């Protein structure tokens, strides 16, 4: 039998404590390790679309209704009206969402592509692997429109369970959506092709067209990683990448929350319908919830005492039906409208900002598709090994005191390594990597007292 | 319909959803039967009880046709509530109940379901949870095996005293149940205004059963009085109206698409598919979560699968700036499609026919449409966009 | 007369392809032409501001009501409160906006302003030209208060059928506007007085003061067009802005999306007060809509029931109206930080991100006053007739490599021109224009693998 449940403290995680150093030189933090890792996001971008009719939910072809309904017929005619504009917001959301996914110009996308990256993103040229996968793992119904009305009749299987047969009892009808799945999967392939690149000044104009893996290379070189890193771990680095890449297999788990977020933009366009559908049985008070059974056992006179209470309760759920559907589209309009930014931004290019993408700093992000929204994943950069290391603010010359430098994106610290006969060494500030201070990692300043004074060797300026 | 709805003679362009077919229904199939004629000889002869003595007969597996006992009386008071009288002879049902008695028609005025007269508060009262009906009437001359009482009577009190001599507690009856008084109550009143007691067992706490009564005089024909009630269910009605089969000239097997129908007294429309035969078996029908059937065992041996039947919805798709118009049926594909419709929407749609009049319908990925044309053509933005890559051009 | 609708497939725009090389080379595409051009958006501000009296709504100031609803008194205050909260929030919300719209210091306006620019914006030294063209465009009712009352009374024209003196039938009050239009149109004339500075290291601490013209040219490098070429092509430049900016005595139609929005912000301020108004005829089964009528037919013992059971209903639609009224207050408190932010980017600044603004990169636009909100116009360029060239990652010495240069904001390309003798020619990223390298176009940089060997002729450096 297992154990009694035990209570615990909720831990908490102290940060790595630095102290603080008086004087003109500081105790500085770097990694020594890192990792790829990744992140994912799901927004929804869409309600599902759907209209009702006022005639055939409330009564279904008594003429005593009819007439009953006709001093009613305004309420219907507000809610045919409601729905069909929160309609039109819907594809108002989607024509402008592709309008920022397409580009002028792409590149060609071929098997293989990225190089020693693996890139399983790849189309099966098609949609891909990972958004198949991501389908497989909903639970949503099977699909309308074909053969549609076919598996609602008797040409079918008695298995059938689909909510859809009973949309053609219920009076609903879900539109279609407007992107159609083949487009959609040429606007991802788009984006694919204007990786390679973002970099090179604002590349609002150009493409660069270069490979995956120089791209890489050059946002790694733009969080502070060195050139000369790189160029010697670049098979470590293609690995590591690919480590990070293999775990998305496992990424289809009900542990991952952005999974579970598209589970359940499925789980509530469901529920809608079904209250709908329960509340046709739904008496107020009424003998019975269907019209032509109170109708045959009754009087006309009474008759339509019952079918007028019937008819103001399902009156009354429509009217709130539409108050949620409408609030309903507007939060995915909202939420539209952060996908389009981070397409803009977080997909777009690199960005500086932390926040928006994962928290690892920023590196290339991708986009795929998902029930109604878009799965976002977000490659970073994770530190780790952190060491403690002695720090100057600048250097000047002694001989000269308005010859000052200071070390472009890095520090100056004591030299550790024995490959450098100098004093200090330039190290980047993404990884500890120690090298000799040359004029291309640094740049002149106005002096300051912190600076330390060299009295003997600094080749920038030599003299 | 649309014009209408935006109280204009100029709605804006665009795609309107319309009212759906009503998918074409077809002639009724039933599975009643079977049971003989109820026997409603109890009625025929002899004295009818006091108001608190009543006669009930249930009935079950068998057939009526209750005007034939309409005959034998003459009828001076007919009500029924939550139901209308005649629905209440044509209904099948898992029971029938009467409940019979002599009754002078000078207490007609104290009685009614509903009633709160003596006769209510201390001798009968019906549940409201099922229909009921009332009736009064009196013997024909030619009726004379049926006899009457020496007096009417009725019991005009019932209640309890408590063991302290100070307090007593009241005993109105219970819906279909004899007052508790019966037990000490002679099978008529002796005399106005009598009453009776009897002492209390001590498991009861003590004190005394109360009661007391009133009569009527007799009067040259017999007055009495019935109540009526019915009972609901599925598969358990087999108390019917007599019923002919005749000419159908089939139910069950024959299909069929929209069909109406009655199983037991169970009404309903659809359509039915031979299928498997999930359980329970022989429990008659068979429903979903929602209380809907979802199919029905037969006598053939053989399960029915029901799908009710089902709607076609229509679409219109409206170019204000041709003043043109065309339509979608949606998923129903082309193969349901016919020149006219029986199953219907709006007594006409010849407003399409004013092009398609001349051409045959056209099946797209969405559905089945008309007057669209297949261009084949390209186009970024048609403005009226049917979802998918479809486009109607102006 | 027209035929029958065609249908279409929908066309899906195809990217310019540009083939992946595979050496140190690669292609690259760059656009021979652009153009000015503009975008348009709405960002609603503040919703009109209602009050109810809450006893005129229910009643007529019949007695009979008088005392009735005195059982119900608290509704209306809660009605009232309600209400007067939700007005307090839209004018935090209007002087909020101010606050950062504001600034400390302006240039004066002069007719003349922009130089050969035509600025149409400009006030008729007002209001504006382009205002007022969206105001006699809006179908919105004339405004109140000055008087207006003698437009319901007996003292005026027949042919009024304002929804402004049924407000004195009803008991509705329209709040004036928070600010008088003028002083609003004074803090635009600010915002334009504010450009120039554009940058220059905040810039909130100064004002440059110099020609509008100038303040563009300024814009356009900071996108990578070479000063060379905006020098030779001023005049050009300004037919090209001219015919974006005149295109927008035609962009007031229906056709015009942003333009749409506008009257629709107009059509919903209506729309609510009109609801109201219907349902003073809407009978809750009370035998007349009229109180009055209710009075003068019945003994007090039945005209009392149907006196309460027509104020059970009024009171029903003014809550289900305040509810309305607190969403919609608060979606344009949300829109209205929106547009606070875009006026403290979008316009004070050219901005660098993308996604926000027109899209064609960004340079400068311009706000105006609309109903309940504001009208954003953005100026944007558009890259057109994109060739691909041959270009390289970087050049060097190939007598040195320790020392190598890199391209800022431009690429090394093949020369194709008769004019440069050199084998290699920097080019601007937003346009083609060759031009020889020479020290101002290129950084050192850490030498790589794939940059090209030049063994010969390189003068940045010669040494
Ligand atoms: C940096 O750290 C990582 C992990 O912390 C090291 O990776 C090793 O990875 C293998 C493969 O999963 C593991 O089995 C080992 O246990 C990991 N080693 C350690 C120490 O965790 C990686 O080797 C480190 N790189 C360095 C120190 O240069
Ligand atoms: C990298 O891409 C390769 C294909 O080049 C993937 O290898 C295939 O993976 C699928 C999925 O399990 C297998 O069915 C195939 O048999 C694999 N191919 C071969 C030749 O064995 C691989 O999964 C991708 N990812 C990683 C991390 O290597
Ligand atoms: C040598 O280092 C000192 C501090 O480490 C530099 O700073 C001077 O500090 C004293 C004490 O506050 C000040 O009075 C001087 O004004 C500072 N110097 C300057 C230039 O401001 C000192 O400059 C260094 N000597 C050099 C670089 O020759
Ligand atoms: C370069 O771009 C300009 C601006 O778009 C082009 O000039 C316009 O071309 C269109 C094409 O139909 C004409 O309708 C306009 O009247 C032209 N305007 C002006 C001011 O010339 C020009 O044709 C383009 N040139 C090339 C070679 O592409
Ligand atoms: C902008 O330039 C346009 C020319 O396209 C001017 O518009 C015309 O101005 C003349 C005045 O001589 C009028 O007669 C025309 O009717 C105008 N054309 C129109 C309205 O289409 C305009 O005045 C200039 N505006 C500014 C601020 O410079
Ligand atoms: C000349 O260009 C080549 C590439 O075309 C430069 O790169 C060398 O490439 C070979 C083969 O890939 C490598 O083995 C060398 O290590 C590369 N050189 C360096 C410095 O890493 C080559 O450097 C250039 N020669 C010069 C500049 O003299
Ligand atoms: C440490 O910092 C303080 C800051 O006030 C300064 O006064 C002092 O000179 C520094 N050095 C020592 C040794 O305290
Ligand atoms: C005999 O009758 C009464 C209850 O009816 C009571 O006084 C007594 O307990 C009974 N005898 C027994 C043995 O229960
Ligand atoms: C159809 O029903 C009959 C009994 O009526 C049964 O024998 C037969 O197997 C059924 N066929 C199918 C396909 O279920
Ligand atoms: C319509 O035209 C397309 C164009 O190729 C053709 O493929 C298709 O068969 C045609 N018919 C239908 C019903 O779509
Ligand atoms: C060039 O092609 C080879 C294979 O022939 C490939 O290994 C190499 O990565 C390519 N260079 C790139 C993509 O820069």
């Amino acid at each position: 039998v297992p154990g009694e449940m035990r209570l615990a403290s909720i831990a908490f995680n102290h940060p790595i404590q630095v102290d603080q150093l008086n004087s003109s030189y500081f105790k500085l933090s770097i990694p020594t390790n890192f990792s790829f890792g990744v992140t994912q996001e799901y927004i929804q971008t869409t309600i599902q679309k759907v209209t009702v009719d006022c005639k055939q939910y409330v009564c279904n072809g008594f003429q005593k209704c009819e007439q009953l309904l006709r001093e009613y017929g305004q309420f219907c005619s507000k809610i045919n009206q409601a729905l069909h504009g929160a309609n039109l917001r819907q594809d108002d959301s989607v024509r402008n969402l592709f309008a920022s996914v397409k580009s002028s110009q792409s590149s060609p996308i071929i098997p293989g592509f990225g190089g020693d990256f693996n890139l399983t993103l790849l189309e099966p040229v098609a949609r891909s692997a990972i958004e198949d996968l991501l389908f497989d793992k909903v639970t949503i119904a099977d699909p309308g429109y074909m053969q549609g009305y076919d598996d609602c009749m008797q040409q079918g299987p008695a298995s059938a369970r689909d909510l859809i047969c009973a949309q053609y009892v219920a009076g609903y009808k879900v539109l279609p959506p407007l992107m159609d799945v083949n487009m959609e999967a040429a606007y991802t392939s788009s984006l694919l092709g204007s990786i390679a690149g973002v970099g090179w000044t604002a590349g609002l104009s150009s493409f660069a067209a270069i490979p995956f893996a120089q791209s890489i290379f050059y946002r790694l070189n733009g969080v502070g990683i060195t050139q000369q890193v790189l160029s010697e771990n670049q098979k470590l680095i293609a690995n590591k990448f690919n480590q990070a890449l293999g775990a998305m297999q496992t990424g289809f788990t009900t542990t991952n929350e952005a999974f579970h977020k598209v589970q359940d933009a499925v789980n509530n366009n469901a529920q809608a319908l079904s209250k709908l559908a329960s509340e046709l049985s739904n008496t107020f008070g009424a003998i019975s919830a269907s019209i032509g059974d109170i109708i045959q056992r009754l009087d006309p006179p009474e008759q339509d005492a019952q079918i007028d209470r019937l008819i103001n309760g399902r009156l009354t759920t429509l009217n709130a039906f539409v108050a949620q559907q409408l609030v309903r589209s507007e939060s995915a309009a909202l939420s539209a409208q952060l996908a389009k930014d981070k397409v803009n931004e977080c997909v777009k290019a690199q960005s500086k900002r932390s926040g928006f993408c994962g928290q690892g700093t920023h590196i290339v992000s991708f986009v795929v598709n998902a029930p109604n929204g878009l799965y976002f994943m977000h490659v970073g950069y994770y530190p780790s090994n952190h060491i403690e290391v002695v720090s100057a603010y600048g250097l000047c010359d002694a001989a000269n005191p308005t010859n000052c430098i200071a070390p472009v994106n890095g520090y100056f610290i004591k030299t550790n390594n024995t490959r450098i006969v100098d004093e200090w060494s330039y190290t980047g500030s993404s990884f500890y990597a120690p090298e000799p201070i040359t004029s291309l990692n640094t740049k002149y300043v106005a002096p300051q007292v912190t600076y330390q004074n060299i009295s003997t060797n600094l080749p920038p300026p030599l003299l | 319909q649309l014009h209408c709805s935006y109280e204009s003679f100029d709605v804006e362009s665009g795609v309107y959803s319309v009212s759906s077919f009503e998918a074409k229904p077809s002639g009724s199939v039933v599975e009643q039967a079977e049971g003989v004629e109820c026997d409603f000889s109890p009625l025929l002869s002899g004295t009818p009880p006091q108001v608190y003595n009543f006669k009930r007969l249930v009935f079950t597996n068998c057939n009526y046709n209750l005007t034939k006992l309409l005959s034998l009386f003459s009828v001076n008071d007919f009500t029924c509530s939550q139901i209308s009288p005649a629905a209440i002879a044509s209904n099948c049902y898992s029971s029938l109940i009467l409940d019979y008695f002599s009754y002078p028609l000078s207490m007609k005025s104290d009685l009614s379901v509903s009633s709160a007269g003596p006769i209510s508060q201390f001798n009968y009262k019906q549940s409201f949870s099922n229909p009921t009906c009332l009736i009064l009437a009196t013997v024909p001359h030619n009726l004379t095996t049926i006899t009457k009482p020496l007096k009417y009577s009725y019991i005009n009190k019932c209640s309890r005293f408590l063991s302290d001599d100070r307090t007593e507690v009241p005993q109105l009856v219970n819906a279909n149940q004899y007052s508790p008084c019966v037990s000490i109550v002679p099978s008529t009143v002796w005399e106005d205004g009598d009453y009776y007691r009897k002492q209390l067992s001590p498991l009861e706490g003590g004190g005394w059963l109360v009661a007391s009564g009133s009569t009527v005089a007799m009067t040259e024909q017999l007055q009495m009085g019935f109540g009526i009630t019915v009972q609901y269910g599925t598969d358990t009605n087999s108390v019917c109206p007599k019923l002919e089969f005749a000419n159908d000239t089939k139910i069950a097997s024959q299909l069929g698409n929209c069909v109406e129908y009655s199983l037991y007294g169970v009404s309903g429309r659809g359509v039915f598919q031979n299928c498997t035969a999930v359980g329970v078996r022989q429990q008659r029908f068979v429903y979903d979560a929602y209380q809907n059937l979802v199919g029905y065992y037969s006598d053939d041996g053989n399960y029915y699968c029901l799908r009710a039947c089902v709607s076609v919805p229509v679409s219109v798709i409206y170019d204000k700036e041709t003043k043109t118009h065309a339509t979608l049926f949606g998923s129903v594909a082309c193969e349901h499609i016919s020149s006219t419709m029986s199953q219907y929407s709006r007594s006409t749609r010849s407003m399409l026919k004013r092009r398609d009049s001349t051409y045959g319908p056209l099946q797209t990925p969405v559905g089945c449409v008309l007057g669209l044309v297949n261009s084949s053509l390209f186009v970024e933005d048609c403005k009226l966009p049917l979802g998918q890559s479809l486009c109607a051009l102006p």
